[PDB]
This record gives C-alpha cells, structure tokens and sequence, in this order.
C-alpha cells in the first residue's frame, strides 16, 4: 500500500470521489451531495433535507415567505426605519425556479440587499440579477451572479459583496418609510 | 416593463 484514497463522507448519498486526507475535508465543504440547511435568516429553524425538499419545507415551515411570478418584481420592504437588525424576505418565481430575496439591516447603519437561487452553485452561474433602487432621477444598481443556497449569503454580505447602502442613502429613495427594491433576473 | 409589486414585512432579530 503505497498510499490509499478515501471516499467523501456523502458518498453514501452518491459522491464518487475518493481522496487522499490531506484535502478531504477541502473537498467536504465543497461536496454538492452535503445537505441543504435552512437558507432563511434567523436560524431558529435548524431544518436540513435534499434540494428537491427544501421548497416544501418552505412552504409548511415558513407559510409567512410569500412568492411572486415574474422576472421582474418590486420587493417594496416596509418600515425601513425600524431600529436594529431587521430581516425582509420574498421570493422570486421565474424561468423554472425560485430565488430568494433578502434585505438586511445590520446594527452598528448598513443595508445590504441580496438573491440567491434555491438551486446548485453551477444553475446560479446561469443566472444573473440586477437590484435598483429609484428616486427623482436618481438610480442604484448592483448586478451579479445569484448565489447557490448551498453557499449561502453570510459571506458575502460580510464581504460587502451585494447592494449595500446606509440609512441617509435609504432616505432618498425611501416613500412612506417604504423602500421599493427593483428585482430583475435574467438568464446568461 | 410589467412589474407586479409585492409588500414585505419585516422580522426583528
Ligand atoms: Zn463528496
Ligand atoms: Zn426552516
């Protein structure tokens, strides 16, 4: 025996590959045969299940996220002004799957404004998005590649890697204490 | 284009 390969822990669930220790764990973190978690935010819910499970886990679980058909929305989040560390979240039917929009107030402060697809991290790679916010002749855009919800967001969030804004940007664009989020996805 | 708009309330963490 001059060394030996060993199989990935989801192997059991169907994952072919076999690999020496060394990056194992490397590979194991990657594994698209690893279950999918909850992607709503607040973790109160410690679900996990296949990616065909996870819409209806959604559906009986979280009955208060509601969907839209359309590729282009308005995600009109309320109570903008709310203190704290404040969640919205919707959801997005188009071109055959869901994606997950989130809004996220952090305390400090910031906005950050974010989709990802309930899907694999290759179908995300078809997929871009684009978020706008609109004013008076003033615009914001961020565009970008939906993320996996196998990734996850909190990353990129902490990367700043999504829309982010603070509450004075939120004031020019805010009506009512409403802010009116433009969503448009799109295939590439 | 076409744009249907949709209301979400917030969730205090
Ligand atoms: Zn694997
Ligand atoms: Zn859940």
């Amino acid at each position: 025996a001059n060394s030996v390969l060993f199989p990935c822990k989801y192997a059991s669930s169907g994952c072919e590959i076999t690999l020496p220790h060394t990056e194992k764990a490397d590979h194991e973190e990657l594994c698209e045969f690893r279950p999918y978690s909850c992607p709503c935010p607040g973790a109160s819910c410690k679900w996990q299940g296949s990616l065909d499970a996870v819409m209806p886990h959604l559906m009986h679980q979280h009955k208060s996220i509601c969907t839209l058909q359309g590729e282009d929305i308005v995600f009109l989040a309320t109570d903008i002004n709310l203190p704290g560390a404040v969640d919205w979240v919707m959801m997005q039917s188009c071109f055959g799957f869901h994606f997950m929009l989130v809004l996220e107030k952090q305390e400090k402060q910031q906005f950050f404004a974010i989709v990802q697809l309930i899907g694999t991290r290759k179908q995300a790679e078809n997929f871009a998005y684009r978020l706008e916010l609109n004013g008076h002749r003033r615009r914001l855009t961020w565009e970008a590649t939906p993320r996996s919800i196998h990734e996850g967001i909190a990353t990129a969030i902490m990367n700043s890697d999504c829309l982010v804004f603070d509450t004075s940007i939120a004031q020019l664009f805010a009506e009512n204490g409403n802010l009116g989020i433009n969503v448009t996805i799109s295939m590439c | 284009k076409l744009r249907p708009v949709a209301m979400v309330r917030p969730w205090v963490r």
